[PDB]
């Protein structure tokens, strides 16, 4: 089973040029082509073009105006290049080598070797780490035998923030909310943990957070509110 | 262009159901579609090119048919792993098109969510805003309303939810709405109350909160 | 990078398939050349063809097939390369250091895979780098690269990667796990569904310039002209039979 690699820089600031490399394994074959694909955040896959055994290519008319595809079969690499970038080009870049043949008449395609992806942010914000404000447990945030509580991760960009609990060892219970883009620019990540009422006095409830586009760690103590 | 469009947008099925979503062309593409399997956070998978051929090793659940204008992905028994979000996509057109998607949630019994309601930090506070979480935890259907009322006055735009992907294990969403309210204005109102209506709710909850508790 | 190495005459084309791409790592006798790397180090097969030949077996051995194909995973114990019914491990990248002459794979037609980093560039360093490796990972073409791959190891071993092969059912322990065409044994166990490797029936291996260093016993044996097809495209190629 074949996996492909993708590399590049991922965060832009609007009318850069995103230039994304891919090392599809294997030399070109006849019959051979390949293909970037990009799922802007909340919406479906899209087509952005392809190139194959031939050299020729087919690009989507938007982004024809400003995209290029090559393979440099010198290094059995892929290249995406995006240029005049805008922040709504901000999406994950997955990189697909498939097979079109054609048995007289009619022909098939598709795709069986794929990238990884690569989130790529362009946003003219800057790389901020993020404020990690306690979420208290109480009395209205407590009803039951199961208490809830958490931490708020908020104003950071760009997008890969992760949180866990205790340090690893808090498994059950958590839930990491998807970050929002706030009318700022940075994000607003929220990630709650439910514990058994009994134990919010005794037991210790840190979260950890990690921000590493700037290197930035925190570790919040969160505890009970009166 | 060929369009493709692709039903249902979303579905909800049970282990051991039949399914089919299907995909229509704008004009005849003849058989040159192919299907693809997409779980968040992984790459896409293909099941079926041609239409109708399964990709070495995809499951005999999974037939694909039709041709000309009208094609079927079909699966056999639902399987856990099954569950995804599947898009077609033609390759006889210059540009080509995908459908929409179609994601395939697991239906279970219905969940009334657990409404908390989380104020402001005095962390927060002096960096002069103030953030009220209100959090829906393990509910199912995922459709759901939260509303905020500031000494009843009903909000809007300063309000911004996110919502789980359905557990893979329990299968219930869960979702949090965030209020953010500068220092000034947070210190003008007394109550701040998070209305849930929820399928599971006979009649809608409020968690709320005086500013002093 | 580059050897632009001045002008050569004649009516030309591209650049094609280089040699210095082949892992030379066998201690025999390393060698005093290449084909001495080859021979008189490794390859030390005399005549024990009969014997080594007899333990392979006929399909009809084999218990017959019900129901539905799936695939199998395990591998385990079948360690005779040269017979048919060797079911093989799926291909992985293995390190150029354990590879001594080209690697073959079969797109039922044969191509050799060349050395490379681990971020498929190739690599003319004669497999003599360490990071060198041969990224042989396959899948069943109409869509994938090639049903299998054969090739020698460091001490002059065959040793083959393909499939994974068919668990096409049976009756009792003495049952086969097909990875080649066997529509006697299961009517849709062909090769275009459970081939693994160059054998393109229980009795035909894809002729190749090693087939005589990787499958030695098929010295003696015929070669035939034969077409196929795999998912559309026509694969004509030469087959050593009996
Ligand atoms: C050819 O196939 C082999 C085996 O299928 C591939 O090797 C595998 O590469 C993946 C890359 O993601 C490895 O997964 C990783 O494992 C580490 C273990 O610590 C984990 O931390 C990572 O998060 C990830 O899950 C996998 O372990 C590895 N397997 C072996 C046996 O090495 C190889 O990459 C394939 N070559 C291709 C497709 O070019
Ligand atoms: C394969 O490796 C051999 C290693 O020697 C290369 O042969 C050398 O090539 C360079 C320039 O191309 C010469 O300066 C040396 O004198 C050559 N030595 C010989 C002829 O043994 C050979 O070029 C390599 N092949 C390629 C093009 O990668
Ligand atoms: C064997 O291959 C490796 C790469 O896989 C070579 O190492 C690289 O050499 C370049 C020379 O500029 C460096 O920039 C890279 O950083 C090296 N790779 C790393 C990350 O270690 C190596 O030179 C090759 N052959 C040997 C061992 O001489
Ligand atoms: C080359 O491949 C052969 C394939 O069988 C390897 O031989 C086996 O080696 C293991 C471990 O030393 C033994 O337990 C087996 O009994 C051997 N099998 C046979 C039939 O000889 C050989 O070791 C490989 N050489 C390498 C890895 O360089
Ligand atoms: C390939 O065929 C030849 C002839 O059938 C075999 O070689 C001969 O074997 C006989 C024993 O029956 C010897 O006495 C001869 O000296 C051999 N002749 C030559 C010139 O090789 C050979 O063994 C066969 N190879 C295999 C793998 O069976």
């Amino acid at each position: 089973q074949v996996q492909l690699n993708q590399w590049g820089a991922g965060l832009l600031k609007p009318s850069e040029t995103l230039s994304l490399t891919c090392a599809v394994y294997g030399d070109a074959f006849s019959g051979n082509y390949w293909s970037w694909i990009r799922q802007p955040p909340g919406k479906g896959l899209q087509w952005i073009g392809e190139i194959n055994h031939s050299g020729n290519t087919n690009y989507d008319p938007s982004l024809e105006s400003r995209v290029s595809i090559s393979l440099d079969t010198s290094k059995n690499q892929l290249s995406l290049k995006l240029n005049s970038v805008t922040a709504a080009d901000t999406a994950l870049y997955y990189c697909a080598r498939g097979q079109r043949n054609c048995s007289g008449g009619n022909c098939y395609s598709g795709l069986w070797a794929w990238g990884q992806g690569t989130l790529v942010t362009v946003s003219s914000a800057s790389t901020k780490g993020p404020s990690v404000f306690p979420l208290a447990p109480s009395s209205k945030s407590t009803s039951g035998g199961t208490a809830a509580l958490g931490c708020l991760v908020k104003d950071y960009f760009p997008e890969p923030v992760t949180v866990s609990w205790n340090s690893g060892a808090l498994t059950s219970g958590v839930h990491t909310f998807p970050a929002v883009l706030q009318s700022s620019g940075l994000y607003s990540l929220s990630s709650v943990v439910t514990v058994p009422s009994s134990s919010l006095g005794t037991q210790t409830y840190i979260c950890n957070v990690n921000h590493k586009p700037s290197n930035t760690k925190v570790d919040k103590r969160v505890e009970p509110k009166s | 262009a060929i369009h493709m469009t692709q039903s249902p947008f979303s579905l909800s099925a049970s282990v051991g159901d039949r399914v089919t979503i299907t995909c229509r062309a704008s004009q005849g593409i003849r058989n040159d579609l192919a299907w693809y399997q997409h779980k968040p956070g992984t790459a896409p998978k293909v099941l079926i090119y041609a239409a109708s051929s399964l990709q070495d090793g995809v499951s005999s659940r999974f037939s694909g048919s039709g041709s000309g204008t009208l094609f079927t992905l079909t699966i056999s028994s639902l399987q856990p792993e099954d569950f995804a979000t599947y898009y077609c996509l033609q390759g006889y057109n210059y540009p080509r098109t995908f459908g929409q998607g179609t994601k395939v949630e697991m239906k279970r019994t219905v969940a009334a969510p657990s409404v908390f309601i989380f104020p402001p930090s005095d962390e927060q506070l002096k960096s002069g805003t103030a953030s009220v979480v209100c959090l829906l935890n393990n509910f199912y259907p995922r459709e759901a309303k939260v509303q905020w009322k500031v000494d009843n006055a009903l909000q809007s735009g300063n309000s911004q939810e996110s919502v789980t992907e359905q557990d893979s294990k329990d299968s219930t969403y869960s979702l949090s709405s965030t209020l953010t309210l500068s220092k000034a204005d947070y210190e003008k109102h007394k109550v701040y109350a998070c209305e849930v209506t929820h399928q599971g709710l006979s009649s809608p909850v409020t968690k709320s909160f005086n500013r002093g508790e | 990078s580059s050897g632009a190495s001045q002008r050569v005459q004649l009516i030309n084309t591209n650049g094609s398939w280089h040699i210095n791409r082949t892992a030379l790592n066998c201690n025999d006798s390393l060698h005093t050349g290449f084909l001495a790397a080859l021979f008189y180090t490794h390859k030390f097969n005399a005549s024990g063809c009969p014997e080594r030949m007899a333990h392979c077996r006929p399909i009809d051995e084999f218990a017959q097939g019900w129901g539905p194909i799936t695939y199998a995973e395990g591998h385990g114990s079948d360690q005779r390369p040269y017979c048919w019914h060797y079911a093989p491990r799926q291909c992985g990248t293995i390190p150029a250091s354990q590879v001594c002459g080209p690697v073959y794979c079969f797109t039922p037609s044969p191509v050799v895979v060349g050395t490379t980093d681990r971020f498929g560039a190739p690599t003319y360093t004669w497999g003599e780098n360490e990071t060198d490796v041969l990224i042989l990972n396959n899948t069943r073409p109409p869509q994938g690269n090639w049903f299998g791959c054969t090739w020698m190891n460091s001490t002059g071993f065959t040793k083959t990667c393909g499939g994974p092969p068919c668990n096409i059912g049976g009756v009792g322990n003495n049952t086969l796990t097909c990875p080649t065409d066997c529509f006697r044994k299961h009517p849709e166990a062909t090769y275009t569904k459970c081939g693994s490797g160059p054998w393109l029936t229980p009795r035909c291996l894809v002729d190749y310039p090693y087939r005589l260093w990787h499958y030695p016993c098929t010295v003696n044996f015929t070669i035939f002209k034969v077409r196929m097809y795999v998912g559309g495209v026509e694969h004509r190629l030469n087959a050593a039979c009996n």
